[PDB]
RNA sequence: AGUAGAAACAAGGCC
RNA sequence: GGCCUGCU
């Protein structure tokens, strides 16, 4: 039984002319269908509708992409910029200490120099990235001394690096009650981006990502012995899956990755207040077949007290390169460049002696980015299962396995990239490439911007497929799905690209 | 050469590589801060929605409720929530018209399962906004909690265990003039009273928070979480709902992915190839802007008025209470808002409660503007949200509505030319409409246009689009002339899920299996992923195969162990030995793989019972993750991860020593009673009543024909009435 | 007694007393859920964050004894910690390891018994026997297929209360288990499990998983069994098909379900071919059940059903006598009888030889779902007993039987168009075609047979015309009854022989089997079909048999090329275009064959004119004989889900389009090859 | 400084 | 300097 207080909120709770829960009921029960929604739908304005605009060719305009300065480069260790320094050593993806390891792919280079600043931060203060590699330098030393090498190496909390690493840099917490008359007391800033526009460097990271490589990035585990001949096609499948794609800088970014992200993640669990030297490690295999460790550079984690999945943990990033920064320096807004060596590469015109820059900045990540990095290795999975998807539908349509010749003859061509004469069209194992380097940077350039991009543009996509098979398409508000695409062009450098190639896509289509 | 793989899509279909268009290899993206701007956007904009309606000042809770049902007709193409409710109810008789006797049978199902349903069922649930502590806190915790203040207060219907009893207390609390509360302090406790508005709007009010992880919307939305009052009439809402949705071949949310593409391809092929090929035939694969916002608990009512027609008093009160509760909710704000002074370098938390009185000059004209619309609504800390429902509590009968709107083109109510059908699931939807000339098409598609905003369900036209039949999107499912395979919806579960290292080892390979049998997954993705799953693994547990250099905190017991053992393909990936799996063995566990291979002491250490490792809680819970089945078998690596222990710094420490004992407690109801664990127990009797009588038969029949002699039965008999005594006393 | 000691000291305290008290027993769950610990959005960052730090997972405090502080080289392996709402404490994982190199040992042969259905599942699969990858297209159809393979068809409540009997016999409350079933199972259940010591709730969950039934909404092709459905991900793919037999030792049931189904599939196809017989028995051998091949399970497996029959006497076997009619299986018992071969008219008028039988018999009627009993004379009936289930079972035995009687009051109530020919235009049977006229309704049959008085002995119950009992006036010589089985089940297997279109016959002359007396019933097989041949869409459908003849011309269509130019009549006489003849107007087959044929001659009379997509839309017309025509068509009809669907002749179609730009043909909205 | 983007982190509280 | 916390 409904009584009391209840019963007041029911009779306040019921359309807008009626006063009591039981006339309502009444009304209800002894309501008949008498024609009412035809009845109001004549009475309803006729401006309010759903007419369908044709989509044709000349319907859908290009996107527009925000004006402003360059983008900068967000990566957290450089992608086609840089260095290995290698020792040749017989260790496989873990056996080893880093630090140790280390000092043995630095101790191979000859050609130091004192440091000095070549592009500076405009921001900060490049004294203080000069004094933390001096004092990187000094702590790898004093490692070089010691008998044993530490597993794990803290280093010093010197000003530079407290200044580097932002250190008593957040505000201090009170209450409400004892600052409200200060005057510069308001909202944390909530506005939009700064807007920034598509550059030329994202492009050309993205085609070295695609590239091959003379070395092997890629040892996967082992699993049971194939028993059915199902599993021999699969494993031969595999087999070719690996080798078009271990050979690519797409896997080298993957293990960078996922190495440090581990690692920062460890250290920051394990070593919450201290600092600490992280060295970058990756181990290849020639095609020779000797395996080869990598140095790329350092990380000093700074303190890590990380509460909530998005608290971020700042740390200082330095990596060893020979590309001048005086080149493209709206790429390098974030870094500060110093000049640390040179280099003699293999040369038919003497020895070229080529300068080698170490490309220093602070940076920051969090739980959940870290976590999300430590895993790009599912990339490989996105690409390959895509792949996979289309050989099988080619299986299908011949009735026969279709491995050998699709990654033997390639004879087959998908287009993959349009070149000033006109679209370019590749090979299988290219188009296996493509899709994972377009994952590998999804995984690396991630932000809400590409998701909602991401969307808001495949909605566009099967809007133009649709009208490319001639099935009659039509739209309600073509301008406000633009808007929507629009909205999330902002800042982003992988989303800008992504939609210079949407804006290609429709040119190239729609003909 | 540039290299662009969108040109891809010049050679592939759009669905047959539509796998490449979903960045889900990274972060997703998450909220940092206060949603109180959020949850204030939201009621602006349902306020907004539906301002030419009627304004009200409720008597019981003092706030203003904007009614809009029976307002004016929407003028222009923007969204509306002024439903009509003499179309909602037309609706739902046409509805009754199409499938005779549905409504009887689903009233019929619910109020057996009303009558059924326990008050422990409640217990299965999210995390749900206590009103004790004013703190979001588990379904159990919160339960418990409420369970305590109403035995506090005298409201002890609830010890029935019995749903509708609860309900029963939960209404008989309001009708009182004083609710009694504690508060914790620092470690003691407080009393504290609550006048009947006070404990009103902690009833009708609902919690409010940013949703994290959320994939495809560059901006944040708010998302709600109701008290425990308003979740066991919900409860049986939802089931009255589902019931109705079942027996409806136009519904589709209370069934799963694979038989929403079996429906979906049965209603492609009813439109199509049933129909003469001289119609035309179009699909609107469409969306609902503010789905949500729109959604009036007004005519949930008026829906469940209609359902429960010629049924008991009883069940049609217990039913309407639901919206009744929605239609007067409140919303708290949110966290609050930070402030930063930078020239004096500190910050500042400022709770919610205070925007009322707070001065405007420390916000962006923005947060300013918000706060100066939203006031008007601000009782005591909470902004009231009547005009409509937030994030689909009500989401069954959403899809109800939806269907019957769906159902409304049969042909027979449109008496035109052109008729349409499709699938719906709460907002998004399908609809394949048949007529013979574009003519046709366009009255058909504006007469669901129209007749939708007529309910209040607004069509998303920027995010809609209507092409021939054979090709559609619903749910990130992708139909071009046959469903085709994503997989990339299904790519964040490919990794260790983190329950701990046998049932990561199972979840990790049933979802492989899975993928390969619904997601058309290959069998080299199938392997490869085996493999990247293997090697996450061995990171993630610090268990390499053993002959091995690597380094790590357990990486000298791993090589102690491999060097024991004789036979070392019998060692499992968690203890470091090798990987027996491939396609032929995905499903089956890693333990009985292996059984043949183990060596006998290894064998009887991993799998032995006296292990401190594993703890097993309850049934349901026993091979299940949140959800995933998974067979697994219970050994040494099962064991349970470590706890927040963020409490020991709060004022709510208390909680730790209540649950540690009331855990001490089960356990030896648990001893007496073989059976607490498997089924639920039930009864109405005390705890130490049970237990000492329970002993007592024990005893006896013991005695009468066991080992028990009189010596025992007889210390049995005494100890339990001292027993009874002390419990008395 | 101890139970008891340790509940003297929890009511000691004054606070566990309050909680003893006031606790109800219905919320023992409220109580064991009570936690502050909240659950985890992110258990994957949860896991990868917290195995960094020391001592990251939680034991039971009597670790503390059992194992050592640290280990040789002086790793800690646990702490004093405690967890936070527990009397746990907190270890490193290094605890584990530990445990398993050097912690207790003991007996595990329970697990055996205990996790049976893995175990059963991994002999299963140990002992299977792999063969040939065959590359096709899979139509997987989503249906609900049970998961679990050792349910005892229990629901989960059913088999719940039989789990508490088995393990837990004080707390199974007022549920009584009637069933027998249910009352095996728990003395056979009980034996095993006697002193299992590893968990009763393990135990409970044991049986559950054994007994409890589980359905799931799967994509299935074939298969459809409990053991071909566990390894689903290896069977089955989207363009591959793995050929499998589980080690377990199947089921009679299902191979001899999935024996009739193939049977029935197997001679409908043969029937509208053009040598029913050849295609028969290359069909038999070229295919194979459950992995074993159809001719090993037709010579061992004795089994009753039309096709089966006719597929065992086309390999020269023995087959059941006791002949069968209108798909009942009748048996003499008394009398001989001869033919006549005589002449008579009809109800409609129309004339019709036919050929009665002489003397008075008896026979044996039995059947799937009926059963009767007969005795009758020269085109006379005597007397009709029936023993249906159903109303309309004993209808269709009662209709059956007045065919059978031969009587003029059957003959002078046909009426419409009957006509005896086939799709294949062979002609048909009268008997069958008679019996196929009256099971639309047989009211005419019914108010022409006669009425006789009746004793009203034994009070037998009246014959119904329209459900009208009457017990003192009723049809002449029909009784009503309702056994339960028919008089006895015959076993004494002929020698038989065969027509090209598969009219078996005994060694006396008479007739035995045909192709009318199979079920017209599409069923769905328990185990997987390997029914391996080049067109495997014999049931698919309309729409895949269009799309994948086209994919066949296109992947063949290096031969039919030269066979389409030298020798086309053994293209067009071809096994392949049998399912896309199944379609295409019965009237118009002949002119449109006719039609395309001579299309195709004057194509190559004249030369400079060769249109590839021409020859592959308009291949699948010309399959059938040809019919002479003066006329001209612009489309051709097929006939899916009812609708007739045009195919334009000249130009592309909804039905086959051709890309000229991509060279994808494209047949419903499906790929159907490249085209060079 | 930096991460990040409609609000936050750049440690928090208790002695 | 010592201790408490890392979703509250």
């Amino acid at each position: 039984e409904i009584t009391g207080t209840m019963r007041r909120l029911a009779d306040q709770s019921l359309p807008p002319n009626f006063s009591s829960l039981e006339n309502f009921r009444a009304y209800v029960d002894g309501f008949e269908p008498n024609g009412y929604i035809e009845g109001k739908l004549s009475q309803m304005s006729k401006e309010v509708n759903a007419r369908i605009e044709p989509f044709l060719k000349t319907t859908p305009r290009p996107l527009r992409l925000p004006d402003g300065p360059p983008c900068s480069q967000r990566s957290k260790f450089l992608l086609m910029d840089a260095l290995k320094l290698s020792i040749e050593d017989p260790s496989h993806e873990g056996e080893g200490i880093p630090l140790y390891d280390a000092i043995k792919c630095m101790r191979t280079f000859f050609g130091w120099k004192e440091p000095n600043v070549v592009k500076p931060h405009e921001k900060g203060i490049n004294p203080n990235y000069l004094l933390a590699w001096k004092q990187v330098l000094a702590e790898l030393q004093d490692i070089e001394n010691e008998e044993k090498i530490p597993k794990t190496k803290n280093m010093k909390k010197t000003s530079q690096l407290k200044w580097a690493l932002g250190e008593n840099m957040a505000p201090e917490k009170v209450d409400f009650d004892d600052c409200k008359d200060v005057s510069d007391l308001k909202q944390y800033d909530s506005d939009e981006p700064e807007l920034r526009s598509l550059a030329s460097w994202i492009q050309s990271e993205f085609n070295k990502a695609c590239e091959l490589t003379d070395s092997s990035w890629i040892e996967l585990d082992e699993i049971g012995e194939d028993v059915a001949p199902i599993e021999h096609i699969a494993s031969m499948r595999r087999n070719y899956f690996t080798a078009e794609v271990s050979h690519c800088r797409a896997t080298e970014y993957i293990m960078k990755g996922v190495y440090i992200n581990t690692a920062l993640l460890n250290a920051s669990c394990a070593a919450m207040d201290d600092f600490q030297l992280i060295p970058m490690i990756s181990k290849c295999r020639t095609k020779e077949g000797r395996r080869k460790t990598n140095l790329y550079g350092f990380i000093i984690k700074g303190r890590s007290h990380l509460r909530n999945d998005t608290d971020v943990v700042n740390f200082v990033s330095m990596e060893f390169s020979l590309t001048d920064p005086r080149l493209e320096p709206h790429k390098w807004e974030k870094y500060c460049v110093l000049e640390i060596g040179d280099m003699l590469l293999r040369s038919a015109i003497g020895q070229v002696s080529r300068p080698m820059f170490l490309y220093v900045r602070t940076n920051g990540t969090s739980k959940i980015k870290m976590k999300w990095g430590m895993e790009m290795r599912r990339c490989l999975l996105q690409s390959l299962q895509q792949i996979e998807s289309m050989i099988e539908a080619e299986s299908s349509v011949k009735e026969k396995d279709m491995t050998k010749e699709f990654f033997e003859n390639k004879s087959e061509t998908w287009p993959i990239g349009e070149s000033p004469k006109g679209v370019e069209e590749g090979s299988i194992g290219k188009v296996c490439r493509t899709l994972l380097a377009k994952s590998v940077f999804n995984s690396l350039y991630a932000s809400p911007q590409l998701e909602g991009f991401s969307a808001e543009s495949r909605k566009l996509l099967l809007i133009v497929q649709a009208l490319r098979d001639n099935l009659e398409p039509g739209t309600f508000d073509l301008g406000g799905l633009y808007e929507a695409i629009e909205e999330c062009l902002i800042n982003d450098p992988w989303v800008l690209l992504n939609a210079s190639w949407f804006n290609s896509f429709l040119t190239h289509a729609l003909r | 050469m540039d290299v662009n793989p969108t040109l891809l899509f010049l050679k592939v279909p759009a669905q047959n590589a539509i796998s490449t268009t979903f960045p889900y290899t990274g972060d997703p993206p998450y909220s940092h801060g206060t949603g109180t701007g959020y949850t204030m956007d939201t009621v602006n904009r349902t306020h907004q929605y539906s301002e030419k309606g009627r304004w009200t000042t409720n008597t019981e809770t003092g706030a203003p409720q904007l009614n809009p049902i029976d307002g004016p007709l929407p003028e222009d193409n923007e969204p509306s929530g002024y439903a009509q409710t003499d179309c909602v109810l037309e609706a739902m008789a046409f509805l009754e018209e199409s499938h005779p006797g549905i409504f009887e049978n689903s009233c019929l199902e619910t109020m057996e399962v009303v009558q059924q349903t326990r008050v422990d069922k409640l217990t299965q649930g999210r995390q749900t906004y206590d009103w004790t502590l004013n703190r979001n806190q588990p379904a159990a915790t919160a339960l418990a909690n409420t369970i305590e203040v109403f035995r506090s207060n005298g409201l002890t219907a609830n010890e029935s265990g019995r749903l509708i009893d609860f309900l029963k207390d939960v209404m008989e609390s309001m009708d009182k003039e004083e609710m009694e509360i504690t508060t914790h302090f620092q470690i003691g406790k407080k009393k504290q009273r609550l006048n009947k508005r006070s404990y009103l709007i902690r009833a009708l009010t609902l919690n409010t928070m940013t949703k994290d992880a959320e994939r495809g919307k560059l901006k944040r939305r708010a998302i709600a979480t109701p008290g425990m009052q308003i979740r066991g009439f919900v409860y049986f809402v939802e089931t009255l709902a589902r019931s109705i949705c079942e027996k409806l071949e136009q519904s589709g949310l209370p069934v799963g992915g694979n038989e929403k593409k079996a429906k979906l391809a049965n209603v492609v092929r009813k439109m199509m190839t049933n129909s003469q090929d001289t119609e035309l035939s179009f699909t609107i694969t469409g969306d609902n802007t503010k789905w949500n916002e729109n959604q009036n608990p007004r005519m949930f009512l008026a829906m469940i008025t209609y359902i429960t027609r010629n049924q008991p008093e009883w069940f049609r009160n217990v039913l309407s209470i639901a919206p009744i509760m929605f239609s007067n909710k409140m919303a708290r704000l949110g966290k609050g808002y930070m402030f930063e002074s930078k020239s004096m370098k500190l910050r500042t938390q400022i709770p919610a409660e205070m925007l009322a009185s707070i001065d405007l000059k420390y916000f962006n004209d923005s947060t300013r503007k918000k706060i100066e619309k939203i006031r008007p609504l601000l009782i005591d800390g909470t902004a009231s949200l009547s005009p409509g429902m937030m994030m689909g509590m009500f989401n069954m009968l959403s899809t109800v509505l939806g269907v019957s709107i769906l159902n409304l083109g049969q042909k027979r109510y449109t008496k035109t030319t052109y008729w349409w059908d499709g699938l719906q699931s709460s907002d998004d939807f399908a609809l394949i409409v048949n007529a013979p000339n574009h003519e046709g098409i366009q009255a058909g598609v504006d007469r669901f246009y129209r007749t939708c905003k007529l309910l209040g369900i607004n069509m998303s036209k920027k995010k809609s689009y209507i092409n021939r039949t054979g090709t559609f999107e619903f749910t990130s499912f992708f139909y071009r002339y046959g469903f085709v395979a994503n997989f990339s919806m299904e790519l964040p579960s490919f990794g260790v899920s983190g329950i701990n290292e046998s049932a990561d080892m199972s979840i990790g390979v049933t979802v492989i299996k899975n993928n390969m049998i619904n997601n058309d997954l290959g069998p080299a993705t199938a392997q490869m992923a085996l493999q990247l799953f293997i090697k996450d693994y061995r990171y993630t547990y610090r268990c390499h195969r053993g002959d091995t250099q690597i380094q790590t905190r357990r990486s000298f017991e791993i090589k102690k162990l491999w060097e024991q053992t004789r036979s070392k393909a019998g060692l499992l990936v968690s203890d470091g030995g090798p990987n027996l799996y491939n396609i032929r063995n995905l499903h089956i566990p890693e333990v009985c793989l292996k059984w043949e291979l183990m060596d006998e002491d290894y064998q009887g250490r991993l799998c032995n019972p006296l292990n401190p490792f594993v703890s097993h809680k309850e049934i349901e819970s026993v091979n299940n993750a949140v959800n995933m089945e998974y067979d697994a078998v219970a050994t040494t690596h099962s064991w349970i991860p470590k706890r927040n222990r963020s409490i020991l710094n709060t004022s709510q420490r208390g909680i730790l020593e209540d649950e540690q004992m009331y855990q001490k407690c089960c356990n030896l109801f648990e001893k007496f009673f073989p059976s607490s664990s498997y089924r639920r127990p039930v009864g109405i009797s005390s705890m130490v009543e049970a237990m000492v009588s329970r002993a007592r038969i024990d005893a006896r029949i013991d005695f009468e024909s066991g080992r028990i002699k009189k010596e025992e039965f007889a210390e049995i008999m005494k100890i339990c009435s001292t027993i009874e005594e002390l419990r008395r006393q | 007694m101890e139970r008891i000691k340790e509940l003297r000291d929890l009511m000691s305290q004054s606070r566990t007393r309050e909680i003893l008290t006031k606790t109800t027993v219905d919320h023992m769950a409220i109580i064991k859920k009570y936690t502050s610990g909240r659950q985890e959005k992110n258990p994957a960052l949860r896991m990868k964050w917290m195995m960094a730090m020391k001592y990251p997972i939680t034991a039971d405090k009597r670790i503390m004894e059992m194992i050592p502080e640290r280990n040789e080289q002086g790793q800690t392996l646990w702490s004093k910690t405690n967890d936070a709402g527990s009397d746990r404490v907190m270890v490193s994982p290094l605890a584990v390891t530990w445990w398993n190199r050097n912690g207790p040992t003991t007996s595990a042969v329970h697990y055996p018994k205990i996790y049976k259905t893995y175990f059963e599942k991994v002999e299963r699969l140990k002992h299977g026997t792999f063969g040939p990858v065959h590359f096709r297209n899979q139509v997987k159809i989503r249906r609900r297929v049970d998961i679990n393979p050792g349910h005892a068809d229990l629901s989960a409540k059913e088999a719940q209360d039989v789990i508490m009997e088995v393990v837990f016999p004080n707390e199974v409350g007022a549920r009584i288990l009637t069933s027998e079933s249910q009352l095996t199972i728990t003395k056979e259940k009980k034996e095993e499990l006697q002193d299992c010591k590893i968990s009763p709730l393990m135990v409970a969950y044991m049986l559950e998983r054994e007994l409890v039934r589980k359905t799931r909404f799967l994509p299935v092709a074939g298969g459809t069994s409990s053991v071909y459905i566990e390894v689903l991900h290896l069977t089955q793919g989207t363009c591959w098909e793995q050929m499998y037999t589980p080690g377990g030792e199947v089921r009679n049931d299902d191979v001899d379900q999935s024996l009739i189904i193939a049977a029935r599939n197997i001679v409908r196809r043969a029937t509208v071919s053009a040598d029913p017989l050849a295609s028969l028995l290359e069909m038999c051998h070229s295919t194979q059940i459950g992995g074993i091949r159809m001719v090993d399970i037709l010579r061992q497996n004795p089994t009753e059903e039309q096709a089966v029959d006719i597929c065992k006497a086309a390999m020269g076997l023995r087959i059941s006598s006791s002949f069968s009619f209108g798909g009942f299986t009748f048996k003499r018992t008394s009398g001989s009888s001869v033919k006549r071969e005589e002449e008579v008219l009809t109800g409609n008028l129309q004339t019709l030889k036919i050929r009665v039988h002489e003397g008075y018999e008896e026979f044996t009627m039995v059947g799937r779902r009926a059963t009767a009993i007969l005795r009758k004379a020269t085109r006379r009936l005597i007397q009709l007993i029936v023993s249906g289930r159903d109303e309309q079972s004993i209808a269709e035995a009662i209709i059956v039987a007045m065919v059978f009687s031969q009587e003029d009051c059957m003959i002078k109530a046909v009426r419409g168009d009957l006509n005896f020919v086939n799709r294949a235009n062979q002609r048909l049977n009268p008997m069958h075609q008679l019996l196929r006229h009256f099971q639309k309704d047989a009211k005419v049959l019914f108010q022409n047979w006669g009425i006789e008085p009746i004793d009203n002995v034994m009070g037998m119950i009246g014959i119904l015309p329209d459900m009208t009992p009457s017990t003192e006036m009723s049809m002449r010589g029909v009784r009503v009854s309702k056994m339960g089985v028919d008089e006895y089940s015959s076993t004494e297997r002929v020698v038989v022989s065969i027509d090209r279109f598969l009219r078996v016959r005994d060694q006396r002359g008479n007739v035995l089997l045909s192709p009318e007396e199979v079920s017209e019933t599409q069923g769905t097989e328990k185990l997987t079909i390997t029914y391996s041949s080049s067109m495997m869409w014999e049931v698919n459908g309309p729409e895949s048999v269009l799309v994948n003849t086209y994919q066949w011309i296109i992947r063949n269509w290096e031969t039919v090329k030269i066979q389409w130019s030298q020798n086309p009549t053994m293209l067009y006489n071809k096994m392949e275009f049998e399912p896309f003849q199944s379609l295409v107007p019965k009237a118009a087959r002949g002119q449109y064959s006719g039609f395309v044929r001579t299309l195709f001659q004057q194509m190559r009379d004249v030369l400079g004119t060769f249109d590839t997509v021409q020859i592959i839309k308009l291949l699948p017309f010309a399959a059938a004989p040809p019919k002479q025509s003066r006329m001209q068509f612009s489309s051709l009809t097929v006939n899916v889900r009812g609708s007739g669907m045009r195919i334009l002749v000249r130009g592309n179609s909804p039905v086959f389009n051709y890309n000229k730009a991509t060279k994808r043909l494209t047949v419903l909205g499906k790929d159907a090859g490249a085209l060079t």
